[PDB]
């Protein structure tokens, strides 16, 4: 007789959240490689040294 | 440590870890524990008490 505005509403952030998972996923990855990639650096210097040295 | 050694006539010196001198013309690690560590020294002071 009504209530739908509820139910709809409801199911819509949750279908929001599926459509949001895999961006904030690869986001999510693309982030913490992007680190394993500032640790790798700055140990470029020794190896650089090393090497022209 | 930095010590030389007789050329004959001049002396040639070296730059490396910790050494004591023996005899006139020889020196040895002055193993102990405090030495800086390799890491830490530059390409011109790798020197070993040995080298000539």
């Amino acid at each position: 007789f009504t209530l739908i505005e509820l139910m709809i509403v409801i199911a819509i952030v949750g279908i929001l959240a599926a459509v949001a998972l895999p961006a904030y996923q690869d986001y999510t990855a693309r982030a913490q490689v992007s680190e394993a990639i500032l640790l790798a650096e700055g140990q470029k210097s020794a190896v650089t040294e090393y090497y022209l040295n | 440590s930095l010590w030389a050694r007789r050329e004959n006539g001049s002396v040639k010196w070296f730059c490396g870890q910790p050494v004591t001198r023996t005899d006139d013309d020889t020196v040895a690690d002055a193993k102990d524990g405090k030495e800086i560590d390799t890491k830490h020294l530059p390409s011109t002071c790798r020197d070993n008490f040995d080298a000539k």
